[PDB]
RNA sequence: GGCCUCCGAACG
């Protein structure tokens, strides 16, 4: 479990999917 | 019911509203008592607009549906749990027809929480995880989502799946105390290699398309009917042109005839909630009957740009669907799609072995359909398996590989098969002694294990030159022109390989040259000298080459030897037969020349043809024993072979030691008489090898095809006629004959006595025919009637009795109409 | 090649992955250099018209889109000027898009800048496709962009006078027509100084 | 590794409310690496933790 | 600014 985000159990669902911040998470922030 | 019931109330202390009505729950705010910043549109909020003002007035965030949720999971849950061993097609279509019926109308509710778009991995992954515990294997490696999606007869269970896809989750406890962020979405889809998957949920219309839709759609049908009720009626296709299909209340709907006629003015939800209450279950309907209602789901782009997202002709490549395509190549069209749902199969429920048994060939054809899941080398548990006498590379599901391979490689044959083209080689080059100035040229001895040994190379055929082979580097067969050396040493003797694997990632060049130099580096078995050629062919979409030396009258002698030979092989042609027979779906063609009419005539020239009836190889004598059940006895049949022109008749009598031990004796008696017929074919010399074989049953059409494949001068056909072999059997000679037969054994007989003196050989084939018939009818009354005279009698070398051709005649008409009266 | 190629990978991610402000991350993890931005742009509203109905995601695609650089904006004036040369060459039916999407940046109007300015073309000169389009797009951006502070902050922002038809005073035909056709579109008051000034 | 003690979720509305507050001073977005070497930043389930080695 | 649970064998 990562700061801000994370699943407790990797194993839980699918994969874990290695999230970043989304180009537009910038934007919005911006 | 009090604290179970849920109730908000707005006021000025409360900044925003709710509420529970309907699914889900709704909330909405108005825009001018929000202080933060100004409403914003995304995806979970809603547009309110005030009709009285002209304008919007407050932004309506509503909820996801936990009930619709929980019934969602548990409707899974139940689909799957409650569903056991049976196809993987109809599963995946219940699984993406009531997770559709979940996402038909979801839009911002479902999309607002992630915490129910989160459920949607679990299913689709306990989906494919589910079909790949029905596979016995549950590797990711193994099932990409090439397999995992592709509509209608592309080789996928079309299933629609949103799991590509990241739920937008950020800043974890201290955003849902925020509630107000947008970072570090989720993860992603189960196994996507830079490649996105479709989505329902995007493909689908939201509520405020509906809102418009209906909007402006209800105001165009409005003022049309208004203009068409003050002017006069004109209903015509400008309402088609209109776009009825925009807005739930399809203008279609109202124009048909049996909606605006039939049905009545009560709505359908009457039956729709209470029937939803009632009878043996409920259904997936969120709005109305499809007579009430309509135009809602409709899949167009999503299995149109599904399949333009998949890889198409690529995927197919991808997939073994173009490795068995390989010689049908107009099959790319799909053609016939599939067939054999009903089968022979009675009614649905039956027993427990009929029903695996029933969901057997196509859980096997989904499972042999795909080829890369027991073929492309996988990481962890993947080990090297022989197979049975052919090779093998991965391992992977038995059933899949052993059950289903095994069928569709038949019996040892496939041996028989490599020799064949070996030896389909030796007997292909014939001038090319006379234009090599080859010395000596013979074929070396072929051991079973030499052809099943993957490791090792295999000895084809040994030849030589006036000289030697010239030729310098011995690159693959599809390599440019290159400056070939002399070297001249002794001679040479070409090889030959075969690779049944490596549906997806397979190399001729890399895999055919570097084994060449491998085994060739190294000490196992080499045919050839130093210098020589060796051949590699893979049976995946019927690959061929050589790495061997080529010389200027090598490589093209065995190139276009391999175009002609490659193009249609005894080998090949037990390939597209035994393929095609295994994936017993799609057929671009029928079969040919199959007896009709013409072969009647043909049968008395100067050719072959050779009737083959085996009905009677399998006889049996049923008799009830007083305990109360059946004994079978089998006892001695007999293998048919007849010669219409001559009536020569072969006998080869089949016997109780080669009955006993074994069972399925039907096919057995199928499989031993063809390779019976094939070895007297072997011992009646190429002049008595017959030019075609004339069959009663597709169940001796295909194995004799499989028998028979070492001569191809030989075609097989199929007839329609009956020729009670049968009546003449017991009727004396195999009554006596059979009756008294004590071991296999064959004898050459004229069926036709004198005829062939006294008449013509069509003459007596059609009289023999329709005397045929009446000798089951008339057996009864042709032991009656074929002795008209008492004088009348039948000479011990003869079959027939020798009467004056008046009473010949005789026969024909009331045997004939005898016929006609069955 | 390249654009048939990122038209067929733009477009099958523009078909999946709902909530299309998700999809800005994968759309700008694609790394499409300066010379696919215009191109992704004109075939970005290419694929936003696409569809069977008018999409919202298209507009909060592009304004997320539009509002990330400044080569983005850019793109959205310089894409939304060749858009205005269009009218009559749209569809009929993308032309309710096209006024969905421009309606809905324009409602925010942070990327587009002199898009008012193209606009308002001459008196009795139209395709009737922008004057259509620019009715539905003024009630709809007139419902949802606030139009008595749109147009009353729009009067004092020179967007009137830097577009042709939005003329008052001289132009006889350009206010009088304007009044004509505003409130023949249901402008109402909002043609009283093009009236006045006429 | 895993949850450990934690087994799914544990809170309340008036903690919350108390603990952390609407409005409050934001200067870092919570860097994990300043509260991992810190137990008294982070005080979620500081249960049977061996940490806190100072520099070098 | 990065984090990538996956991973099969019999019996029945």
């Amino acid at each position: 479990m990562y700061n801000g985000i994370g699943l407790p159990t990797p194993r839980g669902s699918g994969t874990n999917g290695y999230v970043q911040r989304n180009l537009s998470l910038v934007r919005g922030r911006r | 019911q009090w604290e179970n019931s849920f109730v908000s109330v707005y006021s000025k202390d409360n900044p925003n509203l709710l509420f529970n009505m309907c699914g889900f729950e709704c909330r909405i705010l108005p825009k001018c008592r929000t202080s933060y910043e100004e409403f914003t549109h995304k995806d979970g909020v809603w547009n309110l607009q005030n009709e009285v003002t002209k304008e919007r007035t407050a932004q309506c965030f509503l909820r996801v549906d936990d009930e619709s949720m929980q019934r969602f999971h548990n409707r899974v849950r139940q689909i799957l749990m409650a569903s056991g061993s049976t196809t993987f097609t109809k599963i995946v279509n219940k699984w993406n027809t009531a997770l559709i019926g979940l996402m038909t109308y979801f839009r911002e509710a479902v999309v607002n929480t992630q915490e129910l778009l989160d459920l949607l991995v679990k299913c689709e992954n306990k989906i494919q995880t589910r079909i790949k515990i029905g596979l016995n294997s549950k590797m990711p490696s193994r099932f990409p989502p090439v397999v995992f999606y592709t509509p209608k007869e592309l080789g996928g269970l079309g299933m629609l799946s949103m799991g590509h896809v990241l739920i937008p989750q950020s800043d974890l406890r201290w955003s849902k105390q925020t509630d107000v962020g947008i970072t570090h979405f989720r993860s992603g889809m189960s196994h996507e290699e830079d490649q996105l998957i479709p989505n329902l949920y995007r493909y689908i219309q939201p509520w405020e398309s509906e809102f418009i839709d209906s909007q402006r759609v209800w105001a165009e049908y409005a003022l049309k009917r208004q203009e068409a009720i003050a002017q006069n009626r004109r209903l015509t296709l400008e309402d088609l042109e209109d776009s009825w299909d925009r807005g739930i209340p399809r203008i279609n709907t109202l124009f048909q005839k049996d909606r605006h006629t039939l049905a009545y003015d009560k709505g359908w939800r009457v039956r729709t909630d209470f029937k939803q209450y009632q009878v043996l279950k409920q259904n997936p309907f969120w709005w109305t009957h499809q007579r009430h209602d309509g135009k809602l789901w409709n899949l167009n782009n999503y299995r149109t740009d599904m399949i333009q997202a998949l890889g198409g002709v690529e995927g197919i490549l991808e997939h073994t669907l173009f490795k068995g395509t390989y010689f049908p190549t107009w099959e790319g069209l799909f053609w016939e799609k599939a067939s054999g749902f009903e089968e022979s199969m009675k009614w649905k429920k039956l027993t427990n072995a009929q029903r695996s048994g029933l969901n057997q060939i196509p859980n096997r054809r989904f499972t042999l359909w795909w080829s890369p899941t027991i073929n492309r080398a996988n990481v962890y548990v993947g080990f090297q398996v022989q197979l049975d006498l052919t090779g093998i590379f991965m391992h992977g599901k038995i059933p899949t590989l052993k059950i289903s391979l095994i069928q569709i490689f038949r019996a040892h044959l496939w041996q028989k098969i490599h020799e064949s083209i070996v030896m389909d080689l030796c007997q292909v080059f014939d001038q090319e002694l006379d234009a090599l100035e080859i010395e000596t040229v013979q074929k070396e001895t072929i051991h079973p294990r030499k052809s099943y040994k993957m490791n090792s190379s295999c000895a084809d055929i040994l030849l030589f030159a006036s000289y030697k082979w010239n030729v310098s580097r011995p690159s693959l067969l599809a390599d440019s022109k290159d400056v070939m050396d002399s070297t001249t040493t002794q001679k040479y003797w070409i090889d030959i390989q075969l690779r049944w694997g490596d549906y997806d990632s397979h190399d001729i060049e890399r895999y055919a040259r570097a084994k060449f130099l491998d085994y060739t580096t190294d000490n196992m078995s080499i045919y050839p000298s130093p210098t020589g050629v060796l051949i590699a062919i893979d049976l995946a979409y019927n690959l061929h080459s050589a790495y061997g030396n080529w010389f200027p009258g090598s490589k093209p002698l065995i190139q276009q030897a391999m175009a002609k030979i490659m193009k249609a092989n005894p080998a090949l042609y037990v390939l597209r037969e035994r393929i095609r027979k295994g994936l017993q779906l799609y057929s671009s063609e029928p079969t040919e020349p199959y007896l009709s009419s013409q072969n009647y005539g043909e049968l008395f020239s100067n050719q072959i043809i050779w009737f083959v009836d085996d009905t009677n190889v399998y006889r049996v004598t049923i008799h009830k024993t007083f305990e109360g059940n059946l004994t079978t006895k089998p006892i001695n049949g007999a293998i048919f072979i007849f010669n219409p022109r001559t009536g020569q008749l072969f006998l080869k009598i089949i016997h109780t030691s080669v009955w006993a031990g074994q069972k399925r004796l039907g096919q057995l008696a199928k499989w031993k008489t063809a390779e019976e017929v094939a070895a007297l074919i072997r011992s009646l010399p190429v002049e008595e090898q017959p030019k075609q074989i004339i069959v009663t049953r597709k169940g001796m059409l295909d194995p004799l095809e499989v028998h028979l494949l070492d001569f191809p001068n030989i075609v097989i056909k199929g007839s329609e006629l009956q020729l009670p072999f049968q009546a003449c059997l017991k009727v004396e000679k195999f009554g006596d004959l059979i009756l008294k037969a004590t071991e296999p054994q064959m004898v050459l007989f004229n069926l036709y006595d004198d005829w062939l003196k006294t008449i013509s050989s069509y003459t007596a084939f059609s009289r023999l025919i329709l005397i045929l018939r009446a000798l089951h009818v008339n057996n009864d009354r042709a032991k009656v009637i074929l002795k008209p005279d008492k004088t009348t009698i039948t000479e011990p070398h003869h079959i027939w009795p020798t009467l004056t051709d008046e009473e010949w005649i005789k026969v024909e008409v009331q045997l004939k109409d005898l016929i006609l009266a069955d | 090649i390249n654009l048939v190629s990122f038209r067929r990978t733009i477009y099958l991610a523009i078909q999946s992955s709902l909530d299309f402000e998700e999809c800005a991350h994968k759309l700008l993890k694609m790394e499409f250099p300066e010379s696919q931005t215009k191109e992704l742009c004109n075939m970005i509203l290419d694929c936003c018209a696409q569809q069977r109905t008018y999409e919202k995601f298209f507009g909060l695609l592009a304004g997320r889109f539009c509002m990330l650089k400044k080569e983005y904006m850019e793109s959205f004036e310089g894409i939304f000027k060749e858009q205005y040369d269009t009218i009559h060459r749209l569809e009929t039916n993308k032309l309710r898009n096209v006024a969905k999407m421009f309606a809905h940046l324009l409602y925010t109007d942070s990327l587009p800048w002199s898009v008012l300015e193209c606009i308002k073309l001459s008196e009795e000169t139209t395709t009737s496709s922008s004057r259509i389009f620019v009715k539905i797009f003024f009630q709809e951006l007139c419902e949802y962009m606030g139009l008595p502070k749109l147009n009353a902050r729009l009067k004092d922002e020179t967007l009137q006078p830097f577009f042709e038809g939005l003329l008052p005073r001289d132009n006889p035909r350009n206010t009088r027509f304007a009044i004509n056709f505003f409130t023949s579109i249901g402008l109402g008051g909002l043609t009283d100084e093009l009236r006045e000034h006429l | 590794f895993e949850p450990l003690v934690r087994d799914i979720n544990l809170q309340d509305e008036d903690w919350n409310e108390f603990n952390d507050i609407n409005k409050i001073i934001i200067r870092q977005p919570i860097r994990t690496e300043y509260k991992i070497a810190f137990p008294y930043l982070y005080n979620n389930l500081p249960h049977h933790v061996h940490l806190t080695w100072y520099h070098t």
